[PDB]
RNA sequence: GCCGGGCACUCUAACGGGACUGCCCGCGAAAGCGGGAGGAAGGAGGGGACGACGUCUGGUCAGCAUGGCCCUUACGGCCUGGGCGACACACGUGCUACAAUGCCCACUACAAAGCGAUGCCACCCGGCAACGGGGAGCUAAUCGCAAAAAGGUGGGCCCAGUUCGGAUUGGGGUCUGCAACCCGACCCCAUGAAGCCGGAAUCGCUAGUAAUCGCGGAUCAGCCAUGCCGCGGUGAAUAC
């Protein structure tokens, strides 16, 4: 099933397949088969070629996707980069945004761990 | 699934209520 | 994802000070500690002056910037 | 507790949520209970002394 | 335990079988006293016997347990400043702590997803004297005779 | 139908006080229901012993609200003769509502 | 430090409070606060009266200040003057209208908050301390008790170093929930430092 | 006529009630089965009833409060033993025998300060 | 249990009883030990509160107080903004998880102890929702916070980095509050990271304990609480 931006979710059920878009979660996709009538708990596999397409036409031309999507994020964050936007800076530093701490766990945002020199008490 | 903030046991860790556990 | 409820927030230190150099045109510069507001398209173009912890970094103001707020634009904590 | 900051905090401020507590014995101001109105140190040491009636000592 | 031997806690019988053999096995699948649980566990497992056996899981349970109970076992000691290992006889306290818990230890390692199963197999491949319950048991006596060379300190 | 609610710091305190209601209202009173607790309610206080930092000191103090009730059906202006002004502790509260 | 204030352990079983009312949840925290309010006079206008206890019997509108001296010919003053005084000092405080009686101290010397003090005196007017202590201890014996016992800070006389000065005489079962062991505090004041005078007297049994 | 006993255990009281008849419990109304279900340990109840024989000639008008589902057992259990005694005292001689007439404070410990929990005492790392 | 009616039971809480190795057997010179019995309970029945003489020149002059020296147009006082949250890193206490003895959704059942006046908020309604509008009850054993959760039945998942895990980031809202940029929590859509059970080493815990599960409160507008102090649900192993 090459629903979506070039993607082809499958042998799963439908609810589940979805997810699997840049721009499909557990919320939007269970919505978009309550907008259908097509029941959740069949397998992509045993999709009735119509039925198939009528999803398609939906879900494009209403949500924003991948390639569309990772498109406009992505643009978001130069928003702000551009301009003197405190936020942004945090982006450019590779640090935390919304406001966590940075003398420890941080770890996600700037990933290894780069172990520097101390200094003797002993 | 006690940090997934949308799930059951979600909520009713932060003791919070929403779309995933409602008033009744 | 943050939010004012109904009801967007500026002093009125500034508002009503900046309202009046529209009456006359345009102005230069800029000076009050109010970071707290947020910012207004009847502000755009103007050069405000923010205070930082000890500085008083002016702060040229766009179309583009008008989401945000004073404080966003002042580091206050000095790096590397 | 400087006399600066007790006698300070009493006043009526332009915010009530600038209004915090303080021990009205101590001076403290780290952590006075509502109930009583002194700091955990005041509490004990009147309540010792028997001070501070029906407040016996815990045991169970 | 430094002053008394420390009396063991008697515990009570299965409302089913009865034997309190049982019990203990099931105490011993039983994770954070979820013990309505483990006692599932243990039925639902005993059924899978009846129908892939043709025996009654009572004696089944008894076979298996009886046959991993390890006979000899190794008790380090340092005999002049080393490790040297030193066989000993079992007692039946301890054989019997044993056996239930490797027949558990072992059984959660099999390749299979349910858990009554997991552990319905194991009891079963037991018996025949196979699987790794029993692995676990002839590797220890394998250590036994195995530096019976020592076997000449304490006891 | 007088009813007689008693809220106090000293289980002795409140005893003798429901006490002293109890016997000068059968004197002139009507059928009464006697004495009766609730519930009783406290207040801990984990506090912290030293006045310095060692979270594992920490005395704990309570305080108990006991709380005594007293009922009086069929109330006749002899009753409240008795019951007017014939009262002793000092460390107790009473509330009627009828 | 190890210990606990032997008083705060007792009141349970014999030893009442210091101010026994009873109040809402509004109201407590602002009467403790008049209360505080009221020994601090009388603690400092009743110092050479030998003060002891402040019983305080609170009520509806109605209060009542019972003051323990050793000395109630100073409370009462001339004929009823200074008491008179008191009493207006003291509405000037509390907008309650307050009575204030007075209950002579039965001895003087079986009463560890005033046993405390002595010394504290004693030891401002630059008496010697080891001495001035073990008198302390037998004035308590000689009359009644069954166990006395007094303490004292540090700087002994006014040293570089600050010790403790240990003495007493019978028993004094700080553990014995049963005792009724009074137990004073003094604060002394001197051109060196501050020294803690301490009380301890044991009386009775069930 | 009625068979009153009194049944207490862990923060739960259980009002025992055996009226002769076939041998049924309903406990609050409800079929004892579909109350407790899916509770393994729950024939424990009538343990006490099989002790003597004396299966099915008693019925079970049994109410409960307080404490848990999985301690309720427990509850009644000692519950209908003390009734038993009304019926005919001589039973103790098989009752006590398997100790049903004996309650443990097992009750849940005071948590302590400084601590976690009853012992769980907190880690300490480089001491 | 709604009404009468009734205090019996459950309870609630104030007083009192009850175990003392008292009884039986054995060991013992005695103290006491082992075993049994009757008993709700045994040999200190479980837990508290309770810390000797002193030790460390322990800690704390930032709680309070206080000798001494130091500042007094400032080492003081008001304020605004910033900071205490900074980050190449490192260690401690912990929280969440790596999953099928499990995750999800649904229906269904047992708890205790606490707190509540402008406060707890039933209930109706608007909204996916946080929340908001409306509005009853409670001065609280008689109202509310409240749903306990694990459990139990049904059904979905099928061993995947996954319907495991929820970090980070985009977006859009709610509320508190003068004000949430620095630096608040909460909702919702999307995003869905590390992580597949832990090196050397190291902690806790001897029974209703541990393990696990939810609930409450203090402080507090709100909250960075996965912390603390209590509450109960379920409920081990093991000690030569
Ligand atoms: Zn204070």
């Amino acid at each position: 099933a090459r629903i979506a931006g070039v993607e082809i979710p499958r042998n799963k059920r439908v609810d589940v397949a979805l997810t699997y878009i840049y721009g499909i979660g557990k919320a939007r996709a269970k919505e978009a088969l309550e907008k259908t009538g097509i029941n959740p708990a069949t397998r992509v596999k045993d999709l009735t070629e119509a039925e198939v397409v009528r999803l398609r036409e939906y879900v494009e031309n209403t949500w924003k996707l991948e390639g569309e999507l990772r498109a406009e994020v992505a643009a978001n964050i130069k928003r702000l980069m551009d301009i003197g936007c405190y936020r942004g800076l945090r982006h450019r530093r590779g640090l935390p945004v919304r406001g966590q701490r940075t003398r420890t766990n941080a770890r996600t945002r700037k990933g290894p761990r780069k172990t520097v020199a101390g200094k003797k008490k002993a | 699934g006690k940090g997934d903030r949308r799930t059951r046991r979600g909520k009713i860790w932060r003791g919070t209520y929403g779309k995933y556990r409602p008033r009744k | 994802p943050r939010s004012l409820k109904k009801g967007v927030f500026v002093d009125d230190h500034l508002l009503e000070k900046v309202l009046e150099l529209n009456a006359k045109g345009e102005k230069r510069l800029i000076k009050t500690w109010s970071r707290r507001s947020t910012i207004v398209p009847e502000m755009v173009g103007h050069t405000i002056a923010v205070y930082n912890g000890k500085q008083h970094v002016p702060v040229y103001i766009t179309e583009n910037m008008v989401g945000h707020k004073l404080g966003e634009f002042a580091p206050t904590r000095t790096y590397r | 507790a400087r006399k600066a900051l007790i006698e300070k905090a009493k006043r009526t401020p332009k915010f009530k949520v600038r209004a915090y507590t303080r021990c009205v014995r101590c001076g403290r101001a780290r952590s006075v209970y509502r109930f009583f109105g002194l700091c955990r140190i005041c509490l004990r040491e009147l309540a010792h002394k028997g001070q501070l009636p029906g407040v016996r000592k815990a045991s169970w | 335990a430094r002053r008394r031997r420390a009396e063991v806690r008697q515990l009570q019988p299965d409302l089913v079988y009865g034997d309190v053999l049982v019990t203990a096995f099931i105490n011993k699948i039983m994770r954070d006293g979820k013990k309505n649980l483990a006692a599932r566990i243990f039925y639902d497992a005993c059924k899978i016997i009846q129908e892939k056996t043709g025996q009654e899981p009572l004696k089944v349970f008894k076979q298996a347990v009886e046959n991993v109970k390890p006979r000899m076992e190794v008790r380090s000691r340092r005999v002049g400043g080393a490790n040297y290992q030193v066989p000993m006889e079992v007692s039946p306290r301890r054989q019997q702590s044993l056996a239930l818990r490797w027949l558990v230890q072992a059984a959660n390692q099999r390749p299979e997803r349910r858990a009554a199963v997991r552990i319905a197999h194991e009891l079963m491949d037991a018996a025949e004297g196979k699987g790794g319950a029993v692995k676990k048991k002839e590797d220890v006596e394998r250590m036994a005779e195995a530096n019976r060379a020592y076997a000449h300190y304490r006891w | 139908k007088i009813r007689i609610k008693l809220r106090g710091f000293d289980h002795k305190t409140l005893d003798a006080s429901a006490q002293k209601i109890v016997e000068a209202a059968r004197r002139s009173g009507a059928q009464v229901s006697g004495p009766i607790p609730l519930p009783t309610r406290v207040r801990r206080f984990t506090v912290i012993r030293g006045p310095f930092k060692h979270k594992d000191s920490r005395e704990h103090f309570e305080l108990r609200t006991h709380n005594r009730l007293v009922d009086i059906i069929n109330p006749n202006r002899k009753t409240i003769e008795q019951l007017m002004t014939l009262d002793l502790p000092t460390g107790v509260e009473i509330e009627i509502k009828t | 430090g190890n210990k606990i204030h032997p008083i705060g352990f007792r009141l349970g079983i014999t030893r009442d409070w210091e101010s026994r009312w009873y109040a809402g949840k509004k109201q407590y925290r602002h009467l403790l606060l008049e209360d505080q309010r009221i020994r601090g006079l009388l603690e400092k206008e009743l110092y050479s009266a030998g003060l002891a206890r402040v019983d305080i019997e609170r009520a509806a509108d109605n209060v009542a200040v019972t003051v323990h001296v050793a000395k109630p010919g100073v409370v009462i003053g001339r004929g009823g003057e200074r008491i008179r005084v008191l009493r207006e000092e003291l509405a000037k405080l509390t907008g309650k209208n307050v009575a204030l009686n007075v209950q002579e101290v039965q001895n003087p010397n079986l009463s560890a908050p005033l046993v405390a003090q002595r010394v504290a005196e004693q030891i401002e007017r630059r008496f010697a301390v080891r001495r001035a202590i073990k008198q302390a201890v037998q004035r308590v014996m000689e009359s009644g008790a069954k166990g006395a016992k007094v303490i004292v800070s540090g700087r002994i006389g006014g040293a570089e170093q600050a010790r403790t000065e240990w003495a007493a005489q019978g028993r004094v079962p700080l553990h014995t929930l049963r005792a009724n062991i009074d137990y004073g505090f003094a604060l002394a004041r001197t051109t060196y430092g501050v020294l803690g005078v301490k009380a301890y007297i044991f009386l009775g049994e069930v | 006529e009625q068979y009153y006993g009194t049944g207490r255990r862990k923060e739960a009281v259980a009002r025992v009630f055996l009226r002769p008849g076939n041998g049924k419990v309903t406990v609050n109304g409800q079929d004892f089965n579909e109350y407790f279900q899916g509770l393994v340990r729950a024939v424990a109840a009538l343990e006490p009833l099989r002790a003597v024989d004396a299966l099915g000639r008693f019925d079970a008008y049994i109410t409960v409060r307080g404490g848990g589902k999985s301690g309720q057992i427990d509850a009644i259990k000692l519950g209908i033993a003390r009734a038993l005694v009304q019926y005919n005292p001589d039973y103790r001689a098989k009752l006590k025998p398997l100790g049903f007439l004996t309650r443990d404070a097992r009750v849940v410990e005071r948590k302590k300060y400084g601590k976690h929990k009853a012992r769980r005492a907190p880690q300490y790392s480089k001491r």
